[PDB]
């Protein structure tokens, strides 16, 4: 017999595809929510800064009512 | 004990950016497929102390004047420039703390420039007044944006921002301001993809990347954090330091990938791309509070 080293009875193919998902969001769908979130902080922070400022009216009046 | 408070300060400065510096080589490592270091003592921290001592008897060469006055500066703006950094009881408590950062920003550009005058009439010294010129040309990116971070937050003081944090962070009302920001703090640090560029290369590096720590530690504090309760500010301590070690991962981890730019590419990106939309972002920063009747609590 004889010992080369040939390929057993052929092998398999491999490809030679460019393999690509380009997954990920649109743009629409990914601005709208970038947009929506900043809308939502927009809120948040008016509230809180409205809050903050009946809470800074008030020291005022401590030091009205503290000073003469 | 305030001299105690400065050592406590400048003494972990060296251990901070040395242990950064092994830190960053060993996550490049991982980054790609390599161990580095861990072969030289107990997962690498010999490896920088030792390499610091020997950088440290190189025994160079050399305008003298000149060339002790460059990185003495650089150092000691690096020393300089965690005063008011409110990790939770700040060192000074400033009025005004952000316009501090910004003017220690131009004494490293006089520190850049005094190095390029030092290096003795060399195309390095033209390619380092070319450094000088791209990183002023951000100072004004990052006044700018600065400015209307603290828009919604009243004051300089900077402990009005650190009330301002609590409700939700700082980055949902502002995330593309944020987000030119910190790609500025990428500018300011003149690491990749922003580059390029003799001793004492230690003091320089040194300098270098303690205000990397400093850009990233403010970063932490401007946008993000925790709250701060009192009688327990280690709480607030441990959150802030996790949030900024984060931050400076990914701020390595962003170096980790690109190619660096042209300088003219770099220019007409940062004119043209930055700049109208710093001045729209802020314009519309500006009449925000006046369509939402909240004007922070100016005391």
């Amino acid at each position: 017999v004889k010992q080369d080293m040939p390929p057993v009875g052929g092998y398999g193919p491999i490809d030679y595809k460019r393999n690509l998902p380009r997954r990920g969001l649109s743009g629409y769908s990914m601005f709208a929510v970038g947009i929506g979130a900043l809308l939502f902080g927009y809120w948040s922070m008016m509230r809180w800064n409205r809050e903050r400022r009946r809470l800074q009216i008030e020291d005022f009046e401590a030091r009205i009512a503290l000073m003469p | 004990m305030f001299m105690i408070n400065v050592l406590t300060l400048i003494i972990p400065i060296l251990l901070a950016v040395a242990f950064l510096t092994l830190v960053e080589r060993k996550v490049l490592g991982y980054m790609q497929f390599r161990k580095g270091p861990n072969v030289v003592g107990p997962y690498g921290l010999l490896q920088p102390i030792a390499d610091a001592i020997k950088l440290f008897i190189k025994e160079p060469l050399r305008s003298i004047s000149m060339f002790i006055l460059a990185p003495i500066l650089a150092l000691t703006l690096a020393l300089t420039m965690w005063i008011p950094l409110p990790m939770p009881y700040p060192l000074i408590n400033m009025n005004l703390g952000v316009l501090f950062m910004l003017a220690m920003s131009s004494l490293a550009v006089y520190s850049i420039l005094w190095s390029g005058w030092a290096s003795n009439s060399k195309y390095a010294l033209i390619g380092a007044l070319r450094a000088v010129a791209q990183t002023i040309s951000y100072e004004v990116t990052l006044a700018i944006i600065l400015l209307s971070v603290l828009l919604m937050n009243g004051s300089f003081t900077l402990s009005t921002l650190i009330i301002t944090q609590e409700q939700v962070w700082l980055i949902f009302p502002a995330w593309p301001l944020a987000m030119m920001w910190f790609i500025s703090t990428l500018a300011e640090t003149n690491r990749a993809p922003f580059d390029l560029t003799a001793g004492p290369f230690a003091l320089f590096f040194m300098a270098e990347y303690a205000n990397i720590i400093m850009m990233n530690i403010f970063t932490t504090t401007l946008f993000l954090g925790a709250f701060h309760n009192p009688y327990m500010p280690e709480l607030y301590t441990i959150n802030f330091t996790i949030k900024s070690l984060l931050l400076s991962i990914t701020f390595l981890w962003i170096r980790a990938s690109y190619p660096r730019f042209r300088y003219d590419q770099l220019m007409h990106l940062l004119w043209k791309n930055f700049l109208p939309l710093t001045l729209a972002l802020c314009m519309w920063h500006v009449s925000l509070p006046i369509l939402l009747s909240s004007i922070p609590p100016q005391t």
